[PDB]
DNA sequence: GACGGCTGGCACGACTTTTGCACTCGACTAAAGGGGCGCGCATGCTGT
DNA sequence: ACAGCATGCGCGCCCAGGGCTGATCGTGCAAAAGTCGTGCCAGCCGTC
C-alpha cells in the first residue's frame, strides 16, 4: 500500500506460512450443488478467503468481523489485510514433509551438489527404494553412504541396532541439520589453497559462495523442504479460453483434491498402523502428487484431466506466457485515441493541429458530462447523454471551453527516436480528416499519401503541465542525436523566398528613393517590379554590440524590391548583409540557425512561422508552371553521340584484330560513354542558359532564365542537376543485376520515345531495386531493439563528481581533405585540466566551463593543438554518471540537469539511420578496380610534411625507402594542424629520401602491389644459404627458402670479397636472386607481397565485438624481437630473452608474419601491427582510452560515408555499457579468481583504503565482450530475465537473497511504479528528503 | 458480448448518483436483492432489520428505495407491481390525450378485475366509444419493466449427433454427419440404426421402447446403450429428444403406450375437455380406462396434472 | 475510428481488439521508449495501467472525471498484488521495506 | 474515371507534397459519387428448447421501433434504415417462467 | 494568456522537470479548491495560471513550503 | 351447525436405471534410454 | 635423453528402437439414486 523501494527474497518457513494466513481442512468437501451455500472446510470454495461476498458470513457468531484471527465454523474469520477474495489464502499440513520437484536442484540444481553428493543418488533415495543411512559411527561406514533393500536388509542385519534409515526427505532433512556451515566453508577454503586442480576451483567457488549466502541471508537451508502447504485463491487462475471457463474443472483444482484426498488416505493409514509399503507408497505418490501439483515434469509425465492439458499450470503461468509478460508489452488497447488521415494547409502556427469535430466530441465526451452538470444545465447523467446524442448547438459551446489550452498528443505507428510523437493545441475544423503543421516533414519522416495517424488523448492534471513542458513541438527546435536546427523550410517556401530575393535589370522606374523603405504599398499598385533595379534605400539597423542595449543606425543601401520587403520580417537587429542575397535553401537554414543563436528561441519560432507565411503566399503569386517548351534539347548532343560511336567502331576493330580483349574494351567504352555523358552534361548546362528573360538586348546572359526547371534544380527546393541530367542530354549508363555494365547505353531522352531494347533494359535496375527497402529495413530496426535492450540501464544521477584523468582530444580526419575540426569534437562537454596558449604560462580557462561559441572562438582564433576533455568511462561515478562530463546537453542548452534517462537516446540515435550505406565495406572496390598503375601517393597543399613511424634503410640511390609495417604523413595548416592525413601503404617505396622535406609538388612515394622491401643495406653478393627441395613450392631467380613451411633472414654481407641486417617475414616470399651473385644496395633482393570496416552488419560486429579472422598480436614491455631471436628449433618466431626478469613470451606457430625486425626491448604500447587488432589484446595492454577511440572512431568512419552526423556521446556511453563485468587479478575480502562488479570492486576498493587493512581486494583486469554477455550480466533478477526461464531466476534469487535496489529502467516498469527517471526521478528524491526530515 | 451486467451495472449506475455515506450504505442493500425479473424487493422489514437498528428509520430508507426506482431501465424494484406501473406512467410522457389521469385510475386499484375483462367496469370508470379501447391500448403497450440486461447474442445449437432416413414405406438409420475411429462410431451408426428401425416414429408419438430390447438386440450392456444417448441427442429430420425414445416402461398390461404415450396423450387428452371448468380427474381416469390402459385412476390424476398442467388447479 | 469507452471483455477487462466492435488499437513498447526518451513519468504511468490494465481505476478516475477532480489517486493498483499472490504460492516470500 | 481541366502552380500552400485540391463545383456535378451495397443475413435455429418463432410481438421494444416493421416483421422495401435500428427479429423460448 | 515557450518560466530555478511537479501541486489547490489566484485571471484555465504564477515569482517552493508552515500553524 | 363423501397433496415403498471398483485389450507419439560411430587425447614404442 | 607417431581408450553426438501413456473401450455388478405408483390423511363442500 506503500511506495517499493527494494527487497531481498528469502526462502519462506514453515511458522512464516503458518504466520501469514491460516486455515484447517480435513475432508474434501467443496460446495453441495443443490444448495449453492458456504460447507465446512474444503477447498477453492468460500470456507476460506474470509467472506463470500462484501463482508459478512454464515456462521452463528462472529459475523461482523468484530474479530479476527480465527475460523468460525464453515466461514473463515481472520482476514487480516483486505479485500475480499484475494485476500489471505489459508494452507493445508501435511504429515510428513516433503515435495518441491524443482527445490534442491534447478537442472541445475545448487542443492544436491553444495551438501556435497550426486544428484541421481538423492533423485533415487527420494524415490523407489534406496535410503540413506544416518546415524552412522562406531563402524567403518559413514552417512554419507546410500544403501539399497538389500543393503537395508544385510544392514539390520549386521549392523544391529542403532540403524535409522527413512524414505522420505526426513533423513536429509536431520543429516542437512547436523551440517555446520562456518567449519565447512572453512575447511573448503583450506582445500582450497592447496588444490591446484581448475576443476576443483568453480566447484569450490560455487559451494563458498552458496554457503556464505546462507550465512547472511539468515534463511537455514532446512528451510527447503516446506511442511505446511499454502493454496493460491482460486479466482487467479485463468480459465480456459476454449468456449466456456470452470473453476471446477481448473487443471490445478483436480490436483490439489487429489492431493487432499491423499492426504486424508495417509492420514488414515498411519493412524490405521498399516504396513510399511502401504504407507511408504502414500508418501512417494504424495511426493508425486505435488510433482503434480507444481510442475508437469521432471518425474516423467504427470498430466491429468478430461481432456489431458498440457499442463502450463504454476511452473509455466506464472505472470502468464512463461515468464513476466503481461504487463505492459505491446498488444494492450490504448483507451482514448483515433486515427484518421492527414492534410495539410496554410495555417494553425506550429503548436496546433486542426482536428475534426466529430472526433472532438467523442473524446471529450466525459468533460462534456462534466461541464454540463456544472454550468448548470443538466438533470441527470442520462439526460445529459441524451443531450450529447441530440446535439444542441450550445453543446459545441461547451466543447470550445473544453478544448481550450489542453493540448492532445499524436503518435504514428513507427517512432525511430523521440520527436517522432509531439503534442499540439487542438482547432476545430471541418472535415473527416486531421489537419497537421507544414513546417515538419521531417521528425514523422512521412509525406501524405493518405497516411493514417493516431491520436492519444492524457487527462490526469499534471499531465497537462508534462504535455505543455517536455513535449510541444515549440520547445524542442533541436535534433537530440545532432544539435543542427530542424524544422527547416522546404518545397514551397524555397521557392516562393527565392523568386522573391531575386534581382532584375532594367525594368520600368528605378533611380528613386525610398524610406523604410515603404515601397511595398508601390508593389501592391503596380509601377514597380519586386525583382526589378536595385534602390537605394536608407534601412534602419539594431545590434547586440553594446551589452544590454540596442545601438541603431540608418544607412542608404542597394538591394532588391523583395529583399527590402522582407526586412520587416527580421525581428529587432539581425544583420542586414543575410538577406542582401539571393536565397537558397542553404541561407534559409543558415538565417534559422543564426537567428535561433542570436535571438535564441521565441523570436525564431514566430520568425520561422512568418518566413512560412510569406514564403506560401509569394511563392502563391508566382505562378510558375512546367511545359514541353521549357526541356531544351541540347544541338550539341547529336554531335556527342556520333562522336561516341565513331570512336567505339574503332575500339570494336581491335577485338577484330585480337590486340584487345573484353575487359580493356570494357574498360574503353565505360570511360568513352562517362566523358560522352560529362560533356552533355556541360553542353546541359550552358543550353539551360538564356532561355526565358526579362525584356532586354545585348548585354551577356541576358537575366539568367527565370523557368521553372532552373529555378527547381539550382534553388535547390525540390529538384536538382542530377535528374536533369536524365531529362535533358543523355540517359548515362544502366545497372544490370550481374555486375558487367552494357556497352550500348541508352543515347537519348524523355523527350522522345524509347525504343523497345532501352526501356526493356532500363526496368532490370528499378527491378533489382525496389526489394531493398523491406529487407534493409527489418534488419535496420531490428538492431534498435537490441540496443535498447543494453543501454536501459543507465540513469543520471549526481551533479558534478569531479575528476582530473580523462580523454584526451586531438583533431583527426579521414584520409584526402579535411574533414571534421577540433571544434565540433571540443565544443561543449568539459575541459579537464588548462589549456595554454602557444605561449608559457597563459591559460585559456582557468579550471573548466561548458564551452559555448565565445570560448570555442576563442579556441579557434588561438592555436592548441590537444584539448582535455572529460567523458564517460573516465570520472567513473558510483551507480550511473556524474551528469557533468555529459553536458552541452544536446537539443538543448545548459549545464544539464538531474533525473534525465541515458542510452534511450543513444540506442534510438544510433539505430534511427534507415537503410544501409550505398557500398558494402571495401570488398566490392567500387572507387578503384583492382591497381590500375600506381597508389599515387603525393601531397598538394602548401606546408612542410613529417613522416610518421618510419625506419630508414639505407639505399645506393638518394632516396631512401621505408620497411615499416605502418607510415603516416603530417602536414602544416597554420600551426602544424592535420591537412591531408592518408594512411602509407606498407613497406612504400619513397621516391624523397628521408631527413629531407619539401612543400607541394615532387611526388615522395611511387608504390606497386608486386613488390614489398627486403633489400640488402651495404654491397657485396647476397649471403650463401641451402637450396634444397620442399621449399621452393611457395605460392607469391630460383626461390631458396621460406620461413613459412619451416624468407628466413640472415647476417648481411658487408663486403664483396667475404660472406658476412634484420629482414622482417611478410609470411610469404620468393627469393628473387642466386647466392653468389653480385648485387647492390638499393637493389632488389626479394620483393613480393603476401572485418574491414563499415556497412551495418559489420557495425553489429563493432559493437558485439566479434573476433576477427587473422588476429594481430601486440607486444608487451621488455622482450628482444630482431629476426626469430630466441626461436626454438620448432613454432619460429618464438621470443626466449629474459630481458630484466618478466619471462615475456608469445607462441606464434611459424605460419604468420614477423612482428618487427628491429627495436630490440620494446615497450607495452607499441604497435606491432600484424593485421586487424582485436579489442580484447588492446584492452588488455593499450588501455580502455585506445578501445573508446577505437569503438568511437570506427564507428564515426561508418557513418561519414552517407553524410549522416552522431556526436561521439552515445557511442562513449555504449562503450561504458560495456565495460561491466571486470575480473579480479588478487584474492578479495573472501572470492577467487571469478567475474565482479566494477561498481563493487571500487567500493570494496574505498573501504581497503577507507580505514586500516593494508590490502583487501586487489588489482583487477578490465573485460569487455558485448551486447550479449553484458546483457544477461544485469545482477537485478527482476529485469534479469524476461526472456529466459522463469524458473532458475527465482532459484538463484531465492537462494542468495539478492536485493532488488531498483535501479534501472525494466525494474520499475515490469514489476511497475513511477520510474526513476526525468520528473518521477525528482518524485523519488522529493520523498526522501521528508523520509529524512522525520 | 462478455459484458458486466445485473448489480455490477446497477451498483455502477449507484455509484454516480452521489451518496455521502447512509445513501450509499442503504443503497448497497438495496441493490443485492434485486432479480432477473427487477421488480422484487421481497420483504422491506429484512432490509431494515438487516441495518442492526441504530436508527436509519423506514421513512429515510423509503426515498433512498424511491430513488433506486427512478434508474435507467424506468421501473426498478419497489414492490407489488404496481408501484413500477405509477413510475413508467410518471416518466413516459407527462403531456398526454387525457391518458394520464384514466392511467392512475387504473394502475392505482381495480386493475385486478380489468385484466380478463372489461364488462360492468367499462361503466365504473365513466369512459366510452375508443377511450376506454385507447386506454387499454395504452395499458398494453406499457410493459416484466426489466430485463433489459441478458444481452444474448448467441444460442449453443444442438449440433444433430446421428441421422436417419425414409426409404419405400420404412425408416431406417444412417448416422450421416460430418480405424478404431470409423469402427467406433459404426458401432453406433450402427445399434442406433437397428434402434431406428424397430422404433418408428411412425404415425402419432412413438412406439414403446425397453432398453432391455435394444439391450438384447446386440447383446450390448443396457448402461452403455442408454449411457450415450443420455448427453448426446440424436437429430432425426423432426424434432431434436434422444433418451425420451430409451427410457419406458411395461405399462403394467397386456393391452397396451408407455409413460411417453400415457403423459404425452394424458395431456392431449386434457387439452380438449371441460367445456365450462369440469376440472374432473375421475373423468380423465375412466376415459384413459376406456382404452385398456389398465390406469388405477391415482398415478393418472398425479401424474397427469404435473408438467405445467393446470389440473387439478384448474377447478 | 475514435473510440471512447466500448463495452470491455472478460478476460484482463481490456477493450475490444479492433473497430465496429470498437477497437482500442495499439501501443507498444517502442512508444514506451519514446516516452522514456522525454524522460516521461506520470504519463507513461495512466497510459500502462489505469487507462489501460485497471479496473477499478476506470471507476475512480471516471469519477474524478465526471465531478471534475482530476487525480490520479497515486498506488500500485492490480497486477502488482496478483504477483505477490503468484510468487507467494511458491515457497519463497516477499516483503516490503523502505 | 473522368477527366477534368487541371491547372499547374503552387496556390497558397494548398498543394504540399504530394496534396491535391479540387473545387466545390466537382463536389456539386456529382462527379465521381460512389455507391455501395452490402447484405445482412439472419438465421433461424431449432434449439433444445424447441423452433424458434419470428416476430409478430416482440417485448421490451416500443411501437415506435416496430412501425417500420410490415407483419412477419421484415422491412418494407425501400425504408430508410439508419443506425441501430432493427430489420428481421426473432425470439428464442425458455420455460418454467409461469409459476 | 497562452504559452508558447516554458523557457522563461524555467529560467527562475532551472530543472524544467520541477516546473511541472511545482507547478502541479500549485494548480491543485486552485483545480481542488480553497485558494485564490495571486494573478488577475484571463478565463483560461489554471494549467497555465501556474505557469504565469511562476513566471510572475510569486509562487515557488519555498513559497508554498511557507505557506504551508502559515496553514499548519492556522490550523 | 355438524358429518360424511370427494378430492388433492404428500410421504413411503417398489421398480428401473446408471455410477465407482475390478480386471482389459490390442494398434501410436514422440520423448527418453541405449548403442554405435567418430573424434579427441594420453600413453608408450620407436627411430633419430 | 628428447621428440614423433601409432595405438588404445574415454566421451560427445546422432540414430534407432522399445515401452508407458495415450485413444479408447467394456462393462458386471451391487448398490444407490431417481422416478413413478400408491395408499393415507387432511382440507373443502352439501345437505340433512
Amino acid at each position: 500500500t506503500e511506495e517499493f523501494d527494494a527487497i531481498k527474497i528469502a526462502l519462506a518457513s514453515p511458522d512464516m506460512i503458518r504466520s501469514w494466513s491460516f486455515g484447517e481442512v480435513k475432508k474434501p468437501e467443496t460446495i453441495n450443488y443443490r444448495t449453492f451455500k458456504p460447507e465446512r472446510d474444503g477447498l477453492f470454495c468460500a470456507r476460506i478467503f474470509g467472506p463470500v461476498k462484501d463482508y459478512e458470513c454464515l456462521c452463528g457468531k462472529y459475523k461482523r468481523l468484530k474479530h479476527r484471527g480465527v475460523i468460525c465454523e464453515k466461514c473463515g474469520v481472520e482476514v487480516t489485510q483486505t479485500k475480499v477474495r484475494r485476500e489471505r489464502m489459508g494452507h493445508i499440513e501435511l504429515a510428513s514433509p516433503t515435495a518441491h520437484i524443482w527445490f534442491l536442484k534447478s537442472l541445475p540444481s545448487r542443492i544436491g551438489l553444495l551438501l556435497d553428493m550426486p544428484l541421481r543418488d538423492i533423485e533415487r533415495v527420494l524415490y523407489f527404494e534406496s535410503y540413506v543411512v544416518i546415524e552412522g559411527g562406531m563402524t567403518n561406514l559413514e552417512r554419507q553412504q546410500i544403501l539399497t533393500e538389500e543393503q537395508y536388509l544385510d544392514a539390520l542385519e549386521e549392523f544391529g541396532d542403532e540403524f535409522d534409515a527413512k524414505m522420505g526427505a526426513e533423513a536429509i532433512q536431520a543429516l542437512l541439520k547436523s551440517m555446520d556451515l562456518e567449519q565447512e566453508c572453512e575447511q573448503l577454503r583450506e582445500e582450497l589453497n592447496e588444490t591446484n586442480s581448475e576443476t576443483k576451483r568453480k566447484k569450490l567457488t560455487k559451494r563458498i559462495k552458496l554457503l556464505e549466502a546462507f550465512v547472511q541471508s539468515g534463511n537455514k537451508p532446512e528451510w527447503m523442504i516446506l511442511t505446511v502447504l499454502p493454496v493460491l485463491p482460486p479466482d487467479l487462475r485463468p480459465l480456459v479460453p476454449l468456449d466456456g471457463g470452470r473453476f471446477a474443472t481448473s487443471d490445478l483444482n483436480d490436483l490439489y483434491r487429489r492431493v487432499i484426498n491423499r492426504n486424508n488416505r495417509l492420514k488414515r493409514l498411519l493412524d490405521l498402523a498399516a504396513p510399511d509399503i502401504i504407507v511408504r507408497n502414500e508418501k512417494r505418490m504424495l511426493q508425486e502428487a505435488v510433482d503434480a501439483l507444481l510442475d508437469n515434469g521432471r518425474r516423467g509425465r504427470a498430466i491429468t484431466g478430461s481432456n489431458k492439458r498440457p499442463l502450463k499450470s504454476l511452473a509455466d503461468m506464472i505472470k502468464g506466457k512463461q515468464g513476466r509478460f503481461r504487463q505492459n508489452l505491446l498488444g494492450k488497447r490504448v483507451d482514448y485515441s483515433g486515427r484518421s488521415v492527414i492534410t495539410v494547409g496554410p495555417y494553425l502556427r506550429l503548436h496546433q493541429c486542426g482536428l475534426p469535430k466529430k472526433m472532438a466530441l467523442e473524446l471529450f465526451k466525459p468533460f462534456i458530462y462534466g461541464k454540463l452538470e456544472l454550468r448548470g444545465l443538466a438533470t441527470t447523467i442520462k439526460a445529459a447523454k441524451k443531450m450529447v446524442e441530440r446535439e444542441e448547438a450550445v453543446v459545441w459551446d461547451i466543447l470550445d471551453e473544453v478544448i481550450r489550452e489542453h493540448p492532445v498528443l499524436l503518435n504514428r505507428a513507427p517512432t525511430l527516436h523521440r520527436l517522432g510523437i509531439q503534442a499540439f493545441e487542438p482547432v476545430l475544423i471541418e472535415g473527416k480528416a486531421i489537419q497537421l503543421h507544414p513546417l515538419v516533414c521531417a521528425a514523422y519522416n512521412a509525406d501524405f499519401d493518405g497516411d493514417q495517424m493516431a491520436v492519444h488523448v492524457p487527462l490526469t492534471l499534471e499531465a497537462q503541465l508534462e504535455a505543455r513542458a517536455l513535449m510541444m513541438s515549440t520547445n524542442n527546435i533541436l535534433s537530440p542525436a545532432n544539435g543542427e536546427p530542424i524544422i527547416v523550410p522546404s518545397q514551397d517556401v524555397v521557392l516562393g523566398l527565392y523568386y522573391m530575393t531575386r534581382d532584375c535589370v532594367n525594368a520600368k522606374g528605378e533611380g528613386m528613393v525610398l524610406t523604410g523603405p515603404k515601397e511595398a504599398e508601390r508593389l501592391y499598385r503596380s509601377g514597380l517590379a519586386s525583382l526589378h533595379a536595385r534602390v537605394k534605400v536608407r534601412i534602419t539597423e539594431y545590434e547586440k554590440d553594446a551589452n544590454g542595449e540596442l545601438v541603431a543606425k540608418t544607412s542608404l543601401k542597394d538591394t532588391t524590391v523583395g529583399r527590402a520587403i522582407l526586412w520587416m520580417i527580421v525581428p529587432k537587429g539581425l544583420p542586414y548583409s543575410i538577406v542582401n542575397q539571393a536565397l537558397g535553401k542553404k541561407a534559409i537554414s543558415k538565417m534559422l540557425n543564426t537567428c535561433y543563436r542570436i535571438l535564441g528561441l521565441k523570436p525564431t519560432v514566430i520568425f520561422a512561422d512568418q518566413i512560412m507565411y510569406t514564403g506560401f503566399a509569394y511563392a502563391a503569386r508566382s505562378g510558375a508552371s512546367v511545359g514541353i517548351d521549357d526541356m531544351v534539347i541540347p544541338e550539341k548532343k547529336h554531335e556527342i553521340i556520333s562522336e561516341a560511336e565513331a570512336e567505339v567502331a574503332e575500339i570494336q576493330e581491335q577485338f577484330q584484330s585480337g590486340l584487345v580483349t573484353a575487359g580493356e574494351r570494357y574498360n574503353k567504352v565505360i570511360d568513352i560513354w562517362a566523358a560522352a555523358n560529362d560533356r552533355v552534361s556541360k553542353a546541359m548546362m550552358d543550353n539551360l542558359q538564356t532561355e526565358t528573360v526579362i525584356n532586354r538586348d545585348g548585354q551577356e546572359e541576358k537575366q539568367v532564365s527565370f523557368n521553372s526547371i532552373y529555378m527547381m534544380a539550382d534553388s535547390g527546393a525540390r529538384g536538382s542537376a542530377a535528374q536533369i541530367r536524365q531529362l535533358a542530354g543523355m540517359r548515362g549508363l544502366m545497372a544490370k543485376p550481374d555486375g558487367s555494365i552494357i556497352e550500348t547505353p541508352i543515347t537519348a531522352n524523355f523527350r522522345e520515345g524509347l525504343n523497345v531494347l532501352q526501356y526493356f533494359i532500363s526496368t532490370h535496375g528499378a527491378r533489382k531495386g525496389l526489394a531493398d527497402t523491406a529487407l534493409k529495413t527489418a534488419n535496420s530496426g531490428y538492431l534498435t531493439r537490441r540496443l535498447v535492450d543494453v543501454a536501459q540501464d543507465l540513469v543520471v544521477t549526481e551533479d558534478d563528481c569531479g575528476t582530473h584523468e580523462g580523454i584526451m582530444m586531438t583533431p583527426v580526419i579521414e584520409g584526402g581533405d579535411v574533414k571534421e575540426p577540433l571544434r565540433d569534437r571540443v565544443l561543449g562537454r568539459v575541459t579537464a585540466e588548462d589549456v595554454l596558449k602557444p605561449g608559457t604560462a597563459d591559460i585559456l580557462v582557468p579550471r573548466n566551463t561548458l564551452l559555448h561559441e565565445q570560448w570555442c572562438d576563442l579556441l579557434e582564433e588561438n592555436s592548441v593543438d590537444a584539448v582535455k576533455v572529460r567523458s564517460v568511462v573516465s570520472c567513473d561515478t558510483d551507480f550511473g554518471v556524474c551528469a557533468h562530463c555529459y553536458g552541452r546537453d544536446l537539443a538543448r542548452g545548459h549545464i544539464i540537469n538531474k533525473g534525465e534517462a541515458i542510452g534511450v537516446i543513444a540506442a534510438q540515435s544510433i539505430g534511427e539511420p534507415g537503410t544501409q550505406l550505398t557500398m558494402r565495406t571495401f570488398h566490392i572496390g567500387g572507387a578503384a578496380s583492382r591497381a590500375a598503375a600506381e597508389s599515387s601517393i603525393q601531397v598538394k597543399n602548401k606546408g612542410s610534411i613529417k613522416l610518421s613511424n618510419v625506419k630508414s634503410v639505407v639505399n645506393s640511390s638518394g632516396k631512401l625507402v621505408i620497411t615499416s609495417r605502418n607510415t603516416e604523413l603530417k602536414l602544416i595548416d597554420e600551426f602544424g594542424r592535420t591537412k591531408e592525413s592518408y594512411k602509407v601503404p606498407y613497406g612504400a617505396v619513397l621516391a624523397k629520401g628521408d631527413g629531407e622535406q619539401v612543400a607541394g609538388g615532387e611526388t615522395v612515394a611511387n608504390w606497386d602491389p608486386h613488390t614489398m622491401p627486403v633489400i640488402t643495406e651495404v654491397s657485396g653478393f647476397v649471403r650463401f644459404t641451402d637450396m634444397i627441395d620442399g621449399q621452393t613450392i611457395t605460392r607469391q631467380s630460383l626461390v631458396v627458402l621460406d620461413s613459412a613451411e619451416r624468407r628466413p633472414a640472415l647476417k648481411i654481407v658487408d663486403a664483396q670479397g667475404n660472406d658476412v641486417a634484420q629482414y622482417f617475414l611478410p609470411g610469404k616470399a620468393i627469393v628473387q636472386l642466386e647466392d653468389g651473385v653480385q648485387i647492390s644496395s638499393g637493389d632488389t633482393l626479394a620483393r613480393i607481397p603476401q572485418d574491414i570496416t563499415g556497412g551495418l552488419p559489420r557495425v553489429a560486429d563493432l559493437f558485439e565485438a566479434r573476433r576477427p579472422k587473422e588476429p594481430a598480436i601486440l607486444a608487451e614491455i621488455s622482450g628482444i624481437v630482431s629476426f626469430g631471436k630466441e626461436t626454438k628449433g620448432k613454432r619460429r618466431l618464438v621470443i626466449t630473452p629474459v630481458d630484466g626478469s618478466d619471462p615475456y613470451e608469445e607462441m606464434i606457430p611459424k605460419w604468420r608474419q614477423l612482428n618487427v625486425f628491429e627495436g630490440e626491448r620494446v615497450e607495452r604500447g607499441d604497435v606491432i601491427s600484424d593485421g586487424p587488432e582485436a579489442p580484447h589484446d588492446i584492452l588488455r595492454l593499450r588501455g580502455v582510452h585506445a578501445v573508446t577511440r577505437y569503438i568511437v572512431n570506427e564507428v564515426q568512419d561508418v557513418y561519414r560515408l552517407q553524410g549522416v552526423k552522431i556526436n561521439d556521446k552515445h557511442i562513449e556511453v555504449i562503450v561504458r555499457q560495456m565495460l561491466r563485468k571486470a575480473t579480479i587479478v588478487n584474492a578479495g575480502s573472501s572470492d577467487f579468481l571469478e567475474g565482479e562488479q566494477v561498481e563493487y570492486s571500487r567500493v570494496k576498493i574505498a573501504n581497503r583504503e577507507l580505514e586500516a587493512n593494508g590490502k583487501v581486494g586487489a588489482t583487477y583486469s578490465r573485460d569487455l565482450l558485448g551486447i550479449t554477455k553484458a546483457s544477461l550480466a544485469t545482477e537485478s533478477f527482476i529485469s534479469a530475465a524476461s526472456f529466459q526461464e522463469t524458473t532458475r531466476v527465482l532459484t538463484e534469487a531465492a537462494v542468495a537473497g539478492k536485493r532488488d535496489e531498483l535501479r534501472g529502467l525494466k525494474e520499475n516498469v515490469i514489476v511497475g511504479r513511477l520510474i526513476p527517471a526525468g520528473t518521477g526521478y525528482a518524485y523519488h528524491q522529493d520523498r526522501m528528503r521528508r523520509r529524512a526530515a522525520g | 458480448e462478455t459484458t458486466q451486467t445485473l448489480q455490477d451495472y446497477l451498483m455502477w449506475q449507484v455509484e454516480l448518483t452521489p451518496f455521502t455515506d447512509t445513501d450509499r450504505a442503504i443503497a448497497t442493500s438495496i441493490v443485492d436483492a434485486v432479480d432477473d425479473t427487477g421488480y422484487l424487493t421481497i420483504q422491506i422489514e429484512d432490509i431494515v432489520d438487516s441495518i442492526g437498528d441504530d436508527e436509519i428509520g423506514l421513512e429515510e430508507v423509503e426515498a433512498v428505495l424511491k430513488r433506486i426506482q427512478r434508474f435507467d431501465p424506468v421501473g426498478v424494484a419497489a414492490k407489488d407491481l404496481r408501484d413500477c406501473l405509477l413510475i413508467q406512467l410518471s416518466q413516459f410522457a407527462k403531456e398526454t390525450p387525457w391518458l394520464e389521469e384514466a392511467r392512475l385510475i387504473i394502475s392505482d386499484h381495480l386493475d385486478l378485475l380489468a385484466n380478463h375483462d372489461f364488462r360492468t367496469l367499462m361503466r365504473v370508470t365513466r369512459l366510452k366509444e375508443e377511450v376506454l379501447k385507447e386506454a387499454v391500448n395504452l395499458i398494453q403497450s406499457l410493459d416484466x419493466x426489466x430485463x433489459x440486461x441478458x444481452x444474448x447474442x448467441x444460442x449453443x445449437x444442438x449440433x444433430x449427433x446421428x441421422x436417419x432416413x425414409x426409404x419405400x414405406x420404412x425408416x431406417x438409420x444412417x448416422x450421416x454427419x460430418x480405424s478404431a475411429n470409423d469402427t467406433l462410431l459404426r458401432v453406433s451408426r450402427c445399434i442406433v440404426e437397428q434402434q431406428q428401425a424397430f422404433f418408428e416414429q411412425g404415425e402419432e408419438y412413438m412406439k414403446p421402447m425397453v432398453l432391455a430390447d435394444i439391450a438384447q438386440a446386440v447383446e450390448m450392456h443396457e448402461s452403455t446403450i442408454s449411457r450415450v444417448t443420455t448427453q448426446k441427442y440424436l437429430h432425426s429430420p423432426r424434432g431434436i429428444x434422444x433418451x425420451x425414445x430409451x427410457x419406458x416402461x411395461x405399462x403394467x398390461x397386456x393391452x397396451x403406450a408407455s409413460s411417453t404415450a400415457i403423459r404425452a396423450l394424458v395431456k392431449k387428452l386434457i387439452a380438449a375437455e371441460n367445456p365450462a371448468k369440469p376440472l374432473s380427474d375421475s373423468k380423465l381416469t375412466s376415459m384413459l380406462s376406456e382404452q385398456g390402459i389398465m390406469v388405477a385412476r391415482r398415478t393418472v390424476a398425479k401424474y397427469r396434472e404435473s408438467l405445467s398442467i393446470p389440473p387439478s388447479n384448474q377447478r | 475510428h475514435a473510440r471512447s469507452t466500448g463495452s470491455y471483455s472478460l478476460v484482463t477487462q481490456q477493450p475490444l481488439g479492433g473497430k465496429a466492435q470498437f477497437g482500442g488499437q495499439r501501443f507498444g513498447e517502442m512508444e514506451v521508449w519514446a516516452l522514456e526518451a522525454y524522460g516521461a513519468a506520470y504519463t507513461l504511468q495512466e497510459m500502462l495501467t489505469v487507462k489501460s490494465d485497471d479496473v477499478n481505476g476506470r471507476t475512480k478516475m471516471y469519477k474524478n472525471i465526471v465531478d471534475g477532480n482530476h487525480q490520479m489517486e497515486p498506488g500500485m493498483p492490480e497486477s502488482f498484488n496478483v504477483l505477490l499472490k503468484e510468487i507467494r504460492s511458491l515457497g519463497i516470500n516477499i516483503e516490503l521495506e523502505d | 474515371g473522368q477527366n477534368m481541366r487541371v491547372a499547374f502552380m503552387p496556390w497558397n500552400g494548398y498543394n504540399f507534397e504530394d496534396s491535391i485540391l479540387v473545387s466545390e463545383r466537382v463536389v456539386q456535378e456529382d462527379r465521381f459519387t460512389t455507391i455501395h451495397i452490402q447484405e445482412l443475413a439472419c438465421v433461424s435455429r431449432d434449439t433444445k428448447l424447441g423452433p424458434e418463432e419470428i416476430t409478430a410481438d416482440i417485448p421490451n421494444v416500443g411501437e415506435a421501433a416496430l412501425s417500420k416493421l410490415d407483419e412477419s416483421g421484415i422491412v418494407y422495401i425501400g425504408a430508410e434504415v439508419t443506425g441501430g435500428d432493427i430489420l428481421v427479429g426473432k425470439v428464442t423460448p425458455k420455460g418454467e417462467t409461469q409459476l | 494568456m497562452a504559452r508558447v515557450t516554458v523557457q522563461d518560466a524555467v529560467e527562475k530555478i532551472g530543472n524544467r522537470f520541477d516546473l511541472v511537479l511545482v507547478a502541479a501541486r500549485r494548480a491543485r489547490q486552485m483545480q481542488v479548491g480553497g485558494k485564490d489566484p495571486l494573478v488577475p485571471e484571463e478565463n483560461d484555465k489554471t494549467t497555465v495560471i501556474a505557469l504565469r504564477e511562476i513566471e510572475e515569482g510569486l509562487i515557488n517552493n519555498q513559497i508554498l513550503d511557507v505557506r504551508e508552515r502559515q496553514e499548519q500553524q492556522e490550523q
